[PDB]
């Protein structure tokens, strides 16, 4: 309708493993960590519907603010990766950092922004 | 409407029923069975209802042993699931899975009220709209790692450090100020501790306000599998009809879907990533949210986490982890140093230390004690090495308050009179914040170092120096 | 004495940058074994997974 | 009948390969490593009839010293955390400490007794 | 060859000696033909009763009162695993044991025996004596303590050690390059004649070395020596 939407989601993972679990009662082949075949495809059906309309359409906006949980701190692990692949970026937080007291424990060594630079105004960008 | 044995396969049996009459699921089943002649051998089990086949054939899960089963017996179905008795009348004694007691102190009669086992979660009408804090009287708790009331803490160690000795005044403490009561449940653990423990209790005389059910190593994964769910139903009647505050006990809850990932097996699913069921996270979750506080009452639960191989990525504990809101640490060097009850400081975390939820005041204390303890940690190697010299004027006053602050943490008990002839004491938030600020601020800095050794609250060091002839 | 004092500097100076070195030499030979054991990890979990199902 | 008795078990590893063997040969679902998903209740089973009995029983006692062994030192095996984590304790020895002249190679440091304290005599105690 | 040797010990009492080129391709071929017959694969693969199919044939060799029978055999180790369960369920059914390793041929020693893996039954003070037993525990000791100091060697270099430390490692690299040998096969490719050495002789040169007689000579002379006398006229040859 020509407005501007943001949209947060808690957790992928959870909803990832309660397909696998569904996915394994229906008894349909397994794969990498008893995983579907189409669990890529299942979480870039859902994040590829993000987008800014063009001035035909509406102008309208959306966004999406999508969160993953890690264990022990890796990011190797398989839907972590998936996620790395299709997102623009990615917000790191420190457990150490966060244990010394510092709120929020924001790594700056690793996060990155893609589109970042032309989403800023003159003054930040100077 | 009875049922015939038709397959055994270890703790799995499936059972035949007429056309139209099948039990529903969960529900319980009875066989009883006489000796015919001098081939055969008497039988009594009960099974639970797990899976609905095609013609009309219904798998079950046993309950004990299944020895001796013959193809073709019969089975009597009972049309209600496990019914556990509730009531005053569960108080100091003993029970199993199935609610039976143990000790020889008689049997329950048979018109008291019982309670299916399972059970829907609470609404989200019922719940609690803000976050309140559960009182211990322990300093150390009440300062670095305060408890909320309906939440889960997570307990870590290992043996001889007083683990026992730390929930018998847990216990003591809750029944003394807040009139509540206290439900323990033992799951998959050994034998000579449940012993150990019943005696400890049966000593300290706190056996009166507690109810215990035990279902250990040598049981079958059925039998293991319902423990939680009938010290929950038994401690859920307290919260519901008198609205008091309950503390509940699980000794081990990786048993708890051990024994699940064991059952799956033979039930006919596919293997998981790492082996374990499919179901894991919905089984734990319909325990785990059975356990909040409502307008009427509360229960919190205090449970106790063995990690296998220290291996934090494994999925039982990733999954625990997701429910926990505190932790704490018990540790063999402050246990051998002569502290109780030997918490340790620095490990041990709280998500209710915030600003918001304790007060500035009580924040900046604590962050303050932290900051010391963590400063005068470092310095453990090289005074070690070098000694106590070469220090700067700085360090040398920061381990002089270490050392202060690191005995006044101890306390003693009210159960530990029995040793000792000391009484014990209940220390409030208020006043140990207090002597915690006047301790940093350094009023004491005069006193001698055992002055500050299991006193309580503030003012009893000055008696103790004085006694000591200061 | 000065003569000796100033050759002792450039010595440990000397040692400490060749010990930085060997580390860094021996870092990428770990890292080589480390990639080889992250393979055969999933090489045998994967086809344990699959032998596990096959059996239904 | 109020007399006391020692059993010591030679090796379970080798019980449990035959185990698995036997469950494999009868067609049933493989775990971890070929492994049945019983093995835990087969150890327990056996480790539990150990105890001592009150004086209402006689008196009588049981003790049982099981016998474990490992591959290159490696203590994170399937086999040796599931038979670690049912005993009150553990005895270790180490090639190394062997090779340098300390035999017995009991290493001190690492052994644990869970019930030790109350197993022994004032004069030791002391 | 089992069948053909077991009559001779059993019919006439003589002693028989036995050879076996290589055991492990026996269950690998077992490995290999059980897959065909419907049985559920094993950890790695193997067929599910490899433990009993070799019991059954090493049962079948023993000495009895009738005769005695002494066998070698030769043993593979795929890649290089020493962990794969082929090699891992034969130890318990041997008595004394040698183990090559890859890293000691590389290096230019022969036969590349790796000195504190191999172990055997015979090794008591009242079987082969005590001198012998304290010189064997003795070098095993220093070899050891040698062992434990390659990380900071390899790190911080020889400087840093002690007094004992540099002559430990001085003594150990002397010990083990005199444990190297030149065979008898070899001259065809050397043209050296080779040496037979006795355990008396070996023994008194080992006693030798670690009471510290040679520690002027460089360790160059200790390589493929045979006895101990050699090991002067080899350095006396060389220039020292």
């Amino acid at each position: 309708k020509g407005k501007h939407v943001l949209v947060v989601y808690d957790d992928l993972s959870k909803q990832a493993a309660a397909y696998r679990e569904l996915s394994l009662l229906l008894r349909r082949p397994p794969g990498r960590e008893a995983y579907p075949g189409d669990i890529f495809y299942l979480h870039s059906r859902l994040l590829e519907r993000a987008a800014k309309l063009s001035d035909a359409k509406g102008g309208g906006s959306l966004t999406a603010l999508p969160f993953v949980e890690t264990q022990a701190g890796d990011i190797s692990a398989y839907i972590p990766t998936n996620v790395i692949s299709i997102t623009d970026g990615q917000i790191f937080l420190q457990s150490d950092l966060f244990f010394s007291g510092v709120r929020p424990a924001i790594n700056a060594g690793l996060s990155v922004s893609r589109v970042g630079g032309a989403a800023q105004i003159k003054a930040m960008k100077k | 409407t009875r049922g015939r044995v038709i397959q055994v396969m270890g703790p799995v049996v499936d059972v035949k029923f007429e056309n139209g009459h099948l039990p529903a699921i969960y529900n319980a089943l009875k066989i009883q069975h006489k000796a015919r002649n001098e081939n055969e051998v008497d039988i009594d089990l009960t099974l639970e209802v797990a899976l609905h086949l095609g013609d009309d054939t219904v798998r079950t899960i046993a309950m004990a042993s299944t020895d001796g089963l013959i193809r073709g017996m019969e089975v009597i179905d009972t049309g209600a699931p496990i019914s556990v008795p509730v009531g005053e009348v569960t108080l100091g004694r003993v029970f199993n899975v199935l609610g039976e007691p143990i000790d020889l102190e008689g049997d329950i009669p048979a018109d008291a009220r019982r309670d299916p086992i399972h059970r829907p979660a609470p609404k989200f009408e019922e719940l609690a709209t803000e976050v309140e804090i559960l009182e211990t009287g322990i300093k150390v708790v009440d300062l670095l790692a305060p408890y909320i009331k309906g939440g889960k803490i997570g307990l870590f160690g290992g043996a001889g450090v007083g683990k026992t000795v730390l929930i018998q005044e847990l216990i003591h403490n809750i029944a003394q100020e807040h009139g509540g009561i206290s439900v323990f449940a033992g799951v998959g653990e050994r034998t000579r501790e449940g012993n150990d423990l019943y005696h400890e209790m049966k000593d300290s005389g706190v056996i009166s306000k507690t109810a215990m059910v035990f279902g250990q190593m040598n049981e079958p994964p059925g039998a293991r599998m319902r423990v939680a769910l009938t010290g929950l139903t038994m401690a859920e009647y307290f919260r519901d009809e008198q609205g008091q505050d309950v503390l509940l006990f699980i000794d081990n809850i990786f048993r708890f879907t051990q024994a699940g990932s064991e059952v799956s097996a033979l039930l006919g699913r596919m293997p998981s990533a790492v082996g374990y069921q499919p179901t894991l996270a919905t089984e734990m979750g319909q325990l785990q949210e059975r356990i909040t506080s409502t307008a009427k009452g509360s229960i919190t639960s205090i449970q106790a986490i063995y990690v296998p191989a220290d291996d934090y990525t494994d999925p039982a504990p990733a999954t625990t982890f997701s429910h926990l809101d505190a932790t704490t640490n018990l540790e063999r060097k402050l246990a051998e140093m002569g502290i109780y009850p030997a918490v340790d400081p620095l490990a041990s975390t709280s998500r209710a230390l915030a600003p918001e939820i304790v007060g500035e005041e009580h924040y900046q204390v604590a962050r303050k004690v932290q900051q010391t303890l963590q400063r005068y940690k470092e310095l453990q190697d090289i005074i070690a090495i070098l000694g106590m010299d070469e220090l700067s004027d700085e360090d040398k006053l920061v381990v002089h308050r270490a050392r202060r602050i690191q005995f006044f943490l101890s306390q003693n008990f009210h159960v530990a009179e029995q040793f000792t002839g000391q009484p014990g004491s209940y220390v409030p938030v208020k006043e140990t914040v207090r002597g915690f600020k006047e301790i940093l601020e350094g009023k004491y800095d005069h006193l001698p170092e055992d002055a500050f050794r299991l006193v309580g609250r503030i003012e009893e060091v000055v008696e103790k120096a004085k006694a000591m002839g200061v | 004495l000065l003569d000796a004092k100033a050759s002792e500097h450039a010595a440990r100076m000397t040692a400490m940058k060749n010990a930085t070195d060997n580390a860094n030499e021996l870092i990428r030979t770990l890292t080589l074994s480390y990639n080889r054991a992250r393979q055969a990890a999933i090489t045998q979990e994967i086809t344990e997974i699959v032998a596990g199902a096959n059996a239904l």
